[PDB]
């Protein structure tokens, strides 16, 4: 405390003083934050390179090389040469400003911005502007000419700075300098123009007086700043850049209010919505005066003694400080410390002793001033004692106006139509957030606005000599629709035409189209126009980010979309291979790389090793694809690689920046649980199921299987899609329908019979084709009916003339008499029908799924056909998902089925095949997000044949060799959980109702 | 009622606690073991099933070398001892089993 | 005590329909179940002239019961009152209390600290004074402690650091004194230590009394307030209180600076005006929200006024630039505490009308409208002394006509109502604590109510939200008709809603809008019509009796009008130059076309204004605005611009979501209405456009 | 524990029995093992390689009795073992009707009811109270003929009926509810007679 008294500046930092005292010899050894403890932008000082005794120039946190009026031999007492430095910055300010005004004329004006520090140039600009603007009045003199020429003084230099911004040779220091100056110059305009809109009156008209002005009165030495009744002087502390904000009418209101707060010697209390620049305006105005503000956290233990300590330096050096979350200080403490500092406050009143638990004597600097922010004003006040509100004057906040911010940004981005551009762009966002369908991915917050505007400014800077309207139109149309659902795109473009008539969109590289055309049909898949358009959109987003995402309903093959994309890329020598990890199936604590609560062991992250390779695996470029539902729990530390940081924190940040080689892809069937601040830091690509509809994959098979027969094309929707929609609307299934999966069941059953007749000499015909077509979709559409709803499927269908037992009599229906693979008869318990299906499933060794009786007869049914695997070395690991079956249960139960190669690979001994049977798999309880993590493992190992480590924190290849499955569950309903759609596409699905009352009588009699 | 019974048995070492108290873990035993009437406050606020063992009297009701009987108090312990259940929830909800075991 | 639940669905009271609002028909329907009033509708029909004046809004006692003495006693008299008048309610209730057990029960008793400063306050009885925000009853304690000459061991709470208070608490208790514990409500924890000290403070000297300057807080020691004696005190309501306090707020020599006498004169009206702005707490006809009417406002204000008029002396009239004088008070001093644009502009309206060059005339004019209890019209008492100005002030009371705030005679009656609803609501909050509930299922049948435009988009979204709320409501209708019926009576999270159901309130989850709880039946009919509009727009391309307030989003539909505009008006153009255009009560233009610059709003039916327009002009303060609120059948709207439009003849009446912008700020819009006079005139009323009344 | 019970049931071929009440339940792991018992006829997954090479050597000679014909594979041996295990177990759960989780526990194991039978209680009628009181009234002294015992048991059954009826009126007039159990009636029966012992004795003393 004695040393804090020795030097009021020291009173800011905490225990750092000891370290400060440790330094006794070398000011060069002194480095921030010690150099940042009192100075807002200073970081370094340089000395006489032959002796390092005369301080030549300095360096800043703003990275500014600035000399001094005289190199001060500042090597005496540490705190004493601290003043020997402090005086230097204000001396330099005064003298550099003096020569700045002198060489407004003595030297040129464009370099006047660049021949001077950022704020040094800014204050010179303000001086010249204020001089002319008062001399515009000058008596209220009757000559419009001078105000008119001031109009173009502001405007022409504004467009010159537009040219400076668009020219691509500005150093980040000077770039930021000029960009900050842009906003100052728009405010200078706004003021000077509003002068003209008002009646031009005398230099002492309160309209003029009401605004801030800057009169460098070297009649003593220095500038004096006039605000609407009163005058001050700039602090002259070197502030580097301190990029300012936009200036609102509210800004002027606050300026005047807080200026008068000094008149009553009272504090200012900015109250308003949280996170609305409440402290930002205070800091910016302090810098506009030069005051080194020190923010103060509240709602803590709030050591009132320590604030009593800092009040010494506050009353002594007259600087400022701001408080935040003041109202949530501990209630009893919120009163104790409030009263304690309340007593201290009155030392302002020309007094020189602040009284506290110290009750000590100080000096008074009139420059001191107190400001406090906190949680948003609640109904007109806060949870604060009613004496500070007496000591303070409130200041009303309200959400800033986006239009003005966009105007100043675009002007800084070199735009001149900018104003009228915003006058439609803000309205456009308002409409988009009003009319259209609203979901989480739909975001139009400030983040969206900054993101679009920064990109558009660069676009124009690299597409110059171009109309602003066209560039703005192409940008806004381009970066929006892909994120959005289809049906809003017509509405989107309609609003576009409203706010932009007589314009047109952009074009992209067409050569990517032809490569996909080649590969898709070349690999037998279906190429589709809208699908191709989305491929182009993905290629576009591929050039703006590295992390993109594919949201949409399952069965769309978003897998296949990025497969075709990577194939087409590698067609042109740009490799991008993928690895399909499940970001939820394997365990979350190993997902990312996290920190323990005991010591923080490097218990690795599943992607930590993969990102380690991404730092140490360099032969090409690749992709890293993650399929599965997306929480917020393996992402909250992920945007660091995709936002404006580009380095992924493994668990603390592992320095591995934007990997030019590998990228992160995601395929969530529904991305709906990320905050709209986490959202839009990825490549938001909505995809509708229409882009590869029902029929295009069937035509893909037309390409693949023999069209020599071309069987389904005979009734390609003439039998299918009509009944599809008819049952989907007029009938009520007991299960969700993803029609890609249903047509998959139809085609898979058809191919099962195709294999049955093409590997066995069992015969073939065309009426054979018609009836196998009827029977391969009837259950594919009967798999969601009951004994009273299958007849409804039958009291509709007689519009075809292909022989059926329904065409035979009324009691018997299609299922009751099956078809034969040889002569196509109708043969006259139930299990066998499913078993052949299972065998047909066994033909492709791809399971189906069953719902209904809870182990009632399905246990009786399925096991009889599971029995018939004998020579495959089939290890019938019947693994049923139980009351609480964890993904680890499946992990080991199939690890038990096979050999654990390498400890990080899972395949059977050699390649011996086995069957895996699950009685119920929808049984396990979901978590609150609504998904059985114990199930996405099943999808991942069905599709990829590999996986990373839910066992090991490291996260590494575990290749899943050949397998086959059969599984079932109970019916969806009250209490019973259901299955993720992307898992549902992997398996067929059919319903097991109450069985055959007639066969009940048979089997039991 | 807690106050009335306090006046009734404070001289008789009316040891008091409530199930939330970790001292109860031993307040139960010695007050049992010394025959000192136990008091418990906020019963349905702090209902714990561990009461039922002693409410069913582990160190089983039957015995003489283990459980000396009583002929002075209408309670289920070896020594002059009762437990009391005082509430400030006016109309709680009750289990049938504890209502049967313990009267109201 | 109950306004009823089923009042509107029942055929609007048929016989008496001449001079009578519909809500009254509902109320008399609810009453008629009364056994002292069974034939009441038929009677009030046949003989109705006295009942007609009964609803010519006679104040009491001019509202003196129609003497149908066959069923007429005092309790029945309040029944008549409440069913009919909401100003006579409290008066008739007090009359009944007097007729029961004398007026001495309704007669007020002066508040003062003399009945038990120790006379009934035992040494074991601490004394606590529940201060209202404002006055400190410390002065009575000071006078007692300087007549008794007792030691006054004052100590400031709001800080537990005063462990030293215990030594005071020692001498206060052990030695025996009258001890001051000021600001005790600021502290919360040292309260417990004081409490546990006091529960044993019955072994000390006799003079031990406590004097706890605190404000009641729900989080405070129950036992500590139980042991002692509680005495609450309220500020003296009245302008004069604020005026004299502002005088003592200023130094009496500062109140006597004739060197800037005009400024001194200014002080009085400033001393005046800060009281006036403090008065209106009667929203929305008062303010949009309450605010800090503190005197640090006044202190900074007068300080800066002295600054202004000391720059160049107060005797020099040109120097105070009254635009700046308004600016200091408005933009910065007061508006910073203010948060609402309309409240801000109302206060600015105060600023210009009370700040101007011709204010310095001696005995300047403040209120000539007011013929007061003495008929006096308010002016400036130009005689330099605090005593002189104050004395002039108590010559007139603080109770005056609301018009002085730009209000209307209706406003006083509205305050009477406000008291009636708040009181009866509290009474219904306390009665069932000794009555019980449960009556069997209240089986009611309202669940049984179940081209391409962006207008149809709004349609469809409305259908979605109404379907949602309809079925969510139906859930609990089952959870009542099927819980105690079909064994579902085993869940209690929702039962509070069903308790508000059997007791006429509207629970929380079903705020399908910002509906105010009046009856179940009213909101049921509301939602019924809300779905019926969607029914019609399904069966009609666009209904022509379009009732706006059945919607769930006004912003969507008003914007929908605007993109229709752009579709055909700014066809070939953009929304960048389109602004709203408002019609008038007597429909000036309804449909003429739909293309560029044409009628493409909709017939917005039923907008409410306690102000009424005929001859295309607006009338206020009369008996019709005095009647609660004035309906508006229909007017139209459109959107156009690209050319300056001057609402010079049109007031900018705001239109919020519901009956009070005061109770919350969803300001739907602002409209232009043809006022044949100045608009600032209407600002002091500030009559906004209201979606609907109940 | 379950290993030994398996041995007694399966290996010994001795029919065993097992009671699992509402109290010993802790986790869905326990309920899940009971699930395995109910459906698989075994604690599924918990019969391990130790059980494998145990039963392989164990059962064979015992199996030579009912099915002397060998099916040397552990398949049929373990099949017959499991058949007998199901034949013998009879796991039971007598549970509380108002089990706070019992409904949701059945939600956690659906087949909890799909592997058993359901029988409700409906506590005893007037006859039950008459029967129970009949012993105790005849266990005590009197100054009355026999039929007075029938009158006493009849009136006590009446009394419990009245308790029930008045409890219903309580459930109606107020919305608070009370519990009357058979255990309550037995506590009544013992308390009445124990106090009546003293009263009879002391009146006889006077």
């Amino acid at each position: 405390e004695q040393k804090r008294a020795e030097f009021p500046r020291f009173t800011c930092v905490g225990p750092h003083l000891l370290e400060i005292c440790r330094w006794a010899h070398d000011p060069p050894s002194v480095v921030p934050h010690f150099q940042s403890g009192l100075f807002d932008s200073l970081s370094n000082v340089t000395f006489d390179r032959i002796d390092k005794t005369r301080m030549t120039e300095m360096f800043s946190q703003q990275n500014e090389k600035v000399e001094f009026e005289r190199p001060v031999d500042a090597k005496g007492n540490i705190e004493v040469w601290l003043q020997r430095l402090v005086d230097g910055m204000e001396d330099t300010v005064k003298q550099i400003i003096k020569r700045a005004v002198r060489n407004v004329a003595e030297m040129p004006l464009e370099d006047f911005v660049f021949g001077h520090p950022a704020q040094v140039s800014l204050l010179g600009i303000q001086f010249q502007w204020t001089a002319e603007t008062q001399m515009a009045l000058s008596s209220a003199k009757v000559d419009k000419t001078i105000m008119n020429k001031n109009m173009k003084k502001v405007d022409a230099l504004l467009r010159d700075m537009v040219n400076i911004t668009v020219r691509l040779d500005l150093t980040k220091n000077q770039r930021t300098n000029l960009e900050t100056c842009i906003t100052v110059h728009m405010h200078q305009k706004e003021s000077t123009e509003d002068l003209v809109k008002k009646k031009i009156k005398d230099p002492t008209d309160f309209e003029w007086l009401k605004q801030v002005r800057f009169y460098w009165r070297d009649d003593k030495d220095t500038v004096i700043i006039s605000i609407c009744d009163v005058d001050f002087e700039y602090s002259f502390e070197y502030l580097g850049v301190k990029e300012r904000l936009v200036i609102t009418p509210l800004t002027d209101i606050c300026y005047i209010t807080l200026s008068q707060a000094l008149g009553m010697f009272l504090g200012g209390a900015p109250a308003g919505p949280a996170g609305t620049g409440k402290t930002e305006t205070t800091k910016d105005l302090g810098n506009t005066l030069g005051k080194y503000v020190v923010v103060f956290n509240c709602s803590d233990q709030f050591d009132y003694t320590y604030m009593g300590k800092i009040y010494k330096g506050l009353a002594q050096s007259g600087l400022w400080g701001c408080f935040d979350e003041f109202n949530r200080i501990n209630l009893d403490v919120l009163s104790v410390c409030a009263q304690q500092v309340y007593c201290i406050c009155r030392t302002r009143e020309r007094k020189k002793s602040f009284q506290f638990t110290d009750g000590t004597t100080v000096s008074l600097d009139p420059r001191v001033g107190f400001f406090i922010t906190m949680n948003p004003g609640y109904a007109g006040a806060q949870e604060l004692p009613e004496n500070l509100k007496a000591l303070f004057r409130g200041v009303t906040m309200m959400v800033p106006n986006r239009q003005i911010i966009m105007k100043v940004k675009l002007a800084a981005a070199g735009y001149q139509e900018n104003d009228i551009l915003s006058k439609k762009f803000f309205v456009l966002y308002g409409l988009c957030e009003q009319q259209l369908s609203k979901q989480a991915h739909y975001d139009f917050g400030l983040r969206n606005i900054l993101s679009v505007l920064r990109t558009a400014g660069a676009s124009k800077r690299q597409s110059p000599d171009k109309s602003e309207v066209f560039l703005m139109m192409r940008t806004v149309r381009d970066m929006n629709m892909s994120k959005f659902v289809a049906e809003d795109v017509p509405l989107f473009l309609s609003l576009i035409d409203d706010l932009f008539p007589g314009l047109k969109a952009d074009a992209t590289r067409p050569d990517v189209n032809k490569d996909a055309e080649k590969v898709v049909l070349e690999r037998g898949l279906q190429v589709h126009p809208t699908w191709m358009n989305k491929c182009i959109q993905l290629y576009e987003t591929y050039l703006v980010r590295h992390g993109i995402m594919l949201v949409g309903p399952s069965g769309s093959g978003k897998s296949a979309i990025c497969e075709c994309l990577a194939a087409a890329l590698t067609e042109l020598g740009t490799k991008h291979v993928i690895w399909r990890m499940n970001p939820k199936a394997i365990t979350a604590p190993q997902m990312f790389g996290r920190r323990d609560d005991t010591t923080g062991d490097w218990t690795d992250g599943i992607f930590a090793v993969l990102w380690r390779r991404a730092a140490k695996n360099k032969n090409q470029n690749t992709w890293i694809v993650l399929d599965g539902p997306v929480d917020a729990i393996w992402i909250e530390n992920l945007n660091t690689v995709l936002d404006d940081n580009k380095v992924l924190t493994l668990a603390n940040g592992d320095r591995i920046l934007m990997s030019a080689a590998m990228k992160a892809m995601f395929e969530p069937e529904n991305l709906n649980n990320a905050s709209p601040a986490t959202v839009s830091r990825a490549g938001i690509i909505y995809v509708s199921d229409v882009e590869l509809g029902w029929e295009p994959p069937v035509k893909s098979w037309l390409q693949k299987r023999d069209p020599t027969e071309a069987c389904w094309a005979r009734l390609f929707s003439k039998y299918i899609d009509r009944m599809l929609e008819f049952v989907r609307i007029s009938l009520k299934p007991v299960m969700y329908n993803e029609q890609v999966s249903i047509v998959g069941t139809v085609m898979t059953l058809l191919n099962g019979y195709l294999k049955s007749m093409k590997e066995a000499g069992t015969a073939m015909n065309d009426a054979k084709y018609e009836r196998v077509f009827l029977y391969c979709m009837t259950w594919s559409l009967g798999g969601l009916l009951e004994m009273k709803e299958r007849p409804l499927f039958d009291q509709e269908l007689r519009t075809f003339a292909h022989n059926m037992p329904p065409k035979e009599e009324d009691s018997d229906t299609i299922f009751e008499f099956l078809v034969n693979t040889t002569d196509a008869e109708w043969l006259h318990l139930d299990s066998v029908r499913y078993g052949a299906l299972l065998n047909l499933s066994y033909n492709v060794d791809k399971a189906t799924l069953l719902v209904g009786g809870p182990g009632t007869a399905k246990t009786n049914t399925i096991n009889q056909f599971i029995s018939k695997f004998n020579a495959e070395t089939t290890a019938n690991k019947t693994i049923t998902f139980s009351s609480l079956t964890t993904p680890g249960i499946f992990q080991m139960s199939i690890e038990g089925a096979v050999e654990k190669r390498q400890g990080r690979t899972f395949g059977p001994p050699g390649g011996k095949q086995m069957c895996i049977f699950v009685d119920d798999i929808s049984m396990p309880y979901i978590n609150e997000w609504g998904h059985q993590v114990t199930n996405e493992i099943v999808r991942q190992l069905l599709e990829q044949g590999g996986m990373y480590s839910l066992e090991k924190p490291i996260g590494d290849m575990k290749f899943i060799t050949d397998v086959r499955y059969v599984a079932a569950m109970n019916t969806p309903g009250g209490g019973k959980n259901d299955i993720p759609n992307r898992l549902k596409r992997q398996f067929a699905i059919f319903n097991v109702p109450l069985p055959s009352v007639a066969a009940i009588n048979g089997i039991f009699g | 009622g807690r106050e009335w019974i306090k006046n009734r048995e404070e001289a008789n070492q009316l040891k008091t606690t409530q199930l939330n108290d970790k001292l109860f873990r031993n307040h139960l035993e010695e007050c049992l073991a010394f025959g000192r009437p136990l008091l418990i406050e906020n019963i349905e606020e702090e209902l714990d099933p561990l009461l039922d063992p002693v409410l069913e009297r582990r160190l089983v009701k039957k015995g003489k070398t283990w459980v000396v009987p009583l002929a002075d108090k209408e309670v289920d312990f070896t020594e002059t001892f009762r437990l009391f259940c005082t509430t400030r929830l006016p109309n709680p909800h009750f289990t049938p089993e504890l209502s049967a075991k313990v009267t109201v | 005590l109950k306004g009823g639940a089923a009042l509107d669905i029942n055929s609007v009271r048929k016989k008496p329909k001449d001079w009578i609002p519909d809500l009254v028909w509902l109320n008399i329907i609810a009453l008629s179940a009364m056994d002292a009033f069974r034939d009441i509708p038929d009677s009030v029909f046949r003989n109705d002239g006295l009942w007609r004046q009964w609803y010519d809004q006679e104040a009491p006692e001019m509202a003196k019961v129609p003497d149908y003495e066959d069923r007429l006693n005092k309790f029945e008299r309040m029944c008549v009152v409440k069913t009919f008048r909401e100003d006579r309610t409290l008066i008739a209730a007090a009359d009944y209390i007097a007729e029961a057990l004398g007026q001495r029960f309704v007669e007020s008793v002066p508040l003062n600290m003399e009945k038990r400063p120790g006379r009934r306050a035992m040494a074991k009885c601490p004394l606590i004074c529940l201060l209202s925000p404002g006055p400190d009853p410390t002065k009575l304690i000071e006078d007692l402690a300087k007549k008794k000459k007792i030691k006054t061991l004052g100590v400031s709470m709001g800080q537990g650091q005063e462990v030293i208070a215990r030594k005071h608490m020692a001498a206060a208790s052990l030695e025996g004194h009258w001890v001051l514990l000021q600001n005790t409500h600021l502290g919360l924890g040292y309260l417990t230590e004081v409490e546990t000290f006091l529960v044993k403070e019955e072994n000390v000297h006799e003079d031990f009394r406590l004097w706890i300057t605190a404000e009641p807080h729900p989080q405070f020691p129950i036992g500590l307030l139980q042991m002692g004696i509680k005495i609450t005190n309220e500020a003296p309501v009245g302008i004069k209180a604020g005026l004299r306090a502002s005088y003592q707020w200023v130094n009496q020599d500062m109140l006597d600076m004739v060197s800037r006498q005009e400024w001194r004169q200014l002080l009085f009206v400033m001393c005046f005006l800060h009281s006036v702005v403090q008065e209106p707490q009667f929203g929305p006809i008062g303010w949009n929200v309450p605010y800090e009417f503190n005197q640090s406002d006044l202190s900074a204000c007068v300080q800066f006024l002295q600054n202004h008029l000391s720059e160049m002396d107060a005797k020099k009239a040109p120097q105070p630039t009254w635009e700046t004088v308004r600016y200091m008070i408005s933009a910065i001093q007061y508006g910073s505490r203010i948060t609402d644009d309309f409240d801000k502009l109302l206060m600015d309206t105060f600023a210009e009308k009370y700040f101007l060059q011709p204010v310095l005339q001696p005995s300047y004019e403040l209120f000539k409208d007011t013929r007061s209890s003495d008929g006096f019209s308010y002016r400036v008492p130009d005689s330099t002394d605090i005593e002189t100005f104050g004395s002039y002030i108590e010559t007139l009371p603080g109770t005056e006509s609301p018009e002085i705030f730009g209000l209307h005679p209706n406003a006083d009656i509205t305050f009477r109502t406000l008291q009636v609803q708040e009181s009866i609501v509290t009474i219904l909050d306390t009665m069932p604590k000794g009555a019980g509930s449960g009556s069997g299922l209240s089986r009611e049948d309202v669940v049984d109510k179940i081209p391409t435009l962006p207008l149809t988009v709004h349609l469809r979204q409305e259908i979605d939200r109404l379907n949602i709320v309809t079925r969510l409501t139906t859930t609990t209708l089952k959870n009542l008709a099927l819980a105690i019926a079909g064994t579902i009576a085993a869940e209690r999270g929702l039962i509070d809603a069903l308790d508000a159901l059997f007791n006429a309130r509207i629970p929380q989850q079903w705020l399908s809008k910002s509906w105010e709880a009046s009856t179940l039946g009213n909101w049921f009919t509301g939602l019924l019509q809300r779905y019926d509009q969607l029914n019609k727009w399904l069966n009609l391309g666009r209904p022509k009796a379009y009732w706006m307030t059945g919607f769930f989003n006004p912003q969507g539909f008003l914007t929908a009008m605007k993109q229709e505009v752009n579709r055909k008006h700014r066809d070939k153009w953009a929304l960048d130059d389109v602004v709203m255009s408002s019609e008038v009560t007597h429909r000036p233009k309804d449909f003429e076309s739909l293309k560029e610059g044409a009628p493409e709003g909709v017939y917005v039916y039923g907008l409410y204004l306690d102000l009424r327009l005929d001859g295309r002009e607006n009338r206020l303060m009369d008996s019709d605005p005095k009647k609660l609120f004035n309906p508006l059948p229909v007017l139209h709207v459109d959107g156009v611009l690209a050319k300056d439009k001057k609402r010079s003849g049109l007031y900018e009446a705001p239109k919020p979501y519901r009956v009070k912008a005061r109770k919350g700020l969803n300001f739907i819009t602002t409209f232009s209405v043809r006022t044949e006079d100045d608009k600032s005139k209407w600002i002091l009323p500030g009559v906004g456009i209201l979606c609907s009344i109940d | 524990h379950i290993k030994g019970l398996y041995k007694i049931a399966g290996f010994k071929g001795q029919p065993v029995y097992f009671i699992f009440t509402d109290a010993e339940v802790k986790d869905e792991g326990f309920l899940e093992y009971i699930n395995q018992i109910l459906m698989t006829g075994e604690v599924a997954g918990l019969l391990t390689k130790e059980d494998q090479d145990m039963i392989v050597n164990d059962i064979r000679p015992v199996m030579k009795h009912q099915a002397p014909g060998i099916l040397d594979t552990y398949d049929n041996l373990y099949n017959f073992f499991l058949n007998r295990v199901r034949d013998n177990l009879h796991v039971v759960l007598c549970f509380s009707p108002v089990g706070a989780k019992f409904a949701r526990r059945a939600q956690q194991f659906p087949g909890l009811i799909n592997g058993c039978t359901i029988d409700w209680f409906c506590p005893g009628p007037k006859k039950r109270l008459t029967s129970v009181s009949g012993k105790f009234i005849d266990k005590f002294t009197m100054a009355c003929p026999k039929e007075v015992k029938n009158q006493l048991e009849l009136l006590m059954g009446h009394a419990h009926v009245f308790v029930t009826a008045a409890c219903k009126e309580y459930f109606e007039k107020y919305r608070r509810y009370v519990y009357v159990t058979p255990k309550s009636y037995l506590s009544f029966l013992q308390g009445y007679k124990e106090l009546y012992a003293k009263k009879w004795s002391f009146t006889k003393e006077l």
